[PDB]
């Protein structure tokens, strides 16, 4: 493809250059070409992939919500039209990632399998944010199943302070509140996740405790805004 | 919006 | 072209939507299609055009300087390669605007003619920032001539507090310092421009004084960093 | 960098 004549190592190098330059579209593109070499990604490579696509899709969601809110207060076809144009681009990026996950990445180490399944649920969540009708809750089921399988693996194979486990549960909680119309389970899981991290705070790791304490603060922040 | 990571 | 089936008015509407959504690439694209309808642009439309393309090219310049600085401290071809890729995109956007100016816009009212000629010098300046060799100072001459013609019109037909006149002179001063290797004329014109705005401060306008006082502060800021 | 507008 676009990047198939480039060495995988150079693609990783340039993904990092693009991150320094805040060229997240380029970053995602280099990382996609790297994934497509057919070898698995290290922890650091996994995170370059997630960062790139999160920035790209994050800016698309921010634009969609602007226009969508304008489109609500307005109720000429121009706002619908343009909202729909951004919506269709957002859907294309989600499909790209979801295809990368099912075609190459998901397949491994437990932290690895949780990571990708949490991404599958996340980008199914972003599609759900803009979908409607029969297509919609087909998406919601897809998101839930990806999240559920990831929760089971992380409870079994990861300590309760692990930042992927914590971050997974923060996002599954948000899925419950904002997507599945169940503030109850959202609050329960957020509080269970925090309480259990504190019960076994001795499991924090030299390499990752800063990350865990941050996600734990975010779990409290979501409970504070939901109470 | 609530926080995600 | 891409937008030729769309009403000019809808294109203006959607340029404004894209600005609210911070989709400056879309904004530039809608404004280009609007220009290409062949009618002149109002003051407000002129500013939608400049804003769009300034954000697009501004992000490209920020990325180029990151990589270029990395490329200097590094003295593998990957940094050169990627710098060159961003460089070539930056050149494409400048050529797009410069072609829009010569093919459609320059052609009118005096504020109008100054506005476009200042853009011609500006985007010739951004090409000069990355050019080399014979191609380079061919660009510098192009920039200077555009700026000079705009200075003459604004001195003759505009008051010294007019924000386009002030902004033009701020940028021509910067051209002298950063491009033409002449800190002398850069400082002179910046100080002349400020002093003359203050001499005739009674000419500030109800509709634009906030803009003039801001550019006047920026003129002082550049003198402060150049002294 | 110096200021431009
Ligand atoms: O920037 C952040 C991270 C990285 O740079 C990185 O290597 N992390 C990491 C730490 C331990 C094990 C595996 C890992 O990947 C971080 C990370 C943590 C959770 C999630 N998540 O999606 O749940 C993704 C990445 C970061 C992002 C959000 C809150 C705190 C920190
Ligand atoms: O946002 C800014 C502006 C607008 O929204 C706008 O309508 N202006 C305007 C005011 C009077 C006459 C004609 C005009 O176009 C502003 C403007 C002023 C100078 C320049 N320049 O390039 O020199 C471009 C636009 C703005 C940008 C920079 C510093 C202050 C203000
Ligand atoms: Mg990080
Ligand atoms: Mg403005």
């Amino acid at each position: 493809g676009a990047m198939g004549s480039m060495e995988r190592a150079s693609l990783i190098q340039k993904a990092k250059l693009a991150e320094q330059a805040e060229r997240y579209e380029d970053m995602a593109a280099f990382m996609k070409g790297a994934v497509e070499k057919g070898e698995e990604l290290s922890c650091e490579e996994r995170n370059l992939l997630s960062v790139a696509y999160k920035n790209v899709v994050g800016g698309q969601r921010a634009a969609w919500r602007v226009l969508s809110s304008i489109e609500q207060k307005s109720n000429g076809p121009e706002v619908r039209e343009y909202r729909e144009k951004v919506e269709t681009e957002l859907q294309g990026v989600c499909d790209t990632v979801l295809g990368l996950l099912d075609s190459h990445l998901i397949k491994g180490d437990a932290e690895s399998r949780v990571f990708y399944l949490k991404m599958k649920g996340d980008y199914y969540r972003y599609l759900a944010e803009v979908a409607t009708g029969d297509d919609k809750k087909r998406i919601i089921d897809s998101a839930r199943s990806a999240y559920q399988e990831a929760m089971d693996i992380s409870k079994k194979e990861m300590p309760p302070t692990n930042p992927i486990r914590l971050g997974l549960a923060l996002n599954f909680s948000v899925f419950h509140y904002e997507i599945a119309n169940s503030p109850e389970e959202a609050i329960s899981l957020a509080k269970t996740t925090f309480d259990e991290a504190m019960a076994d705070l001795h499991t924090l790791s030299e390499d990752s405790y800063k990350d865990s304490t941050l996600i734990m603060q975010l779990l409290r922040d979501n409970l504070t805004l939901w109470t | 919006f609530p926080a995600t990571v």
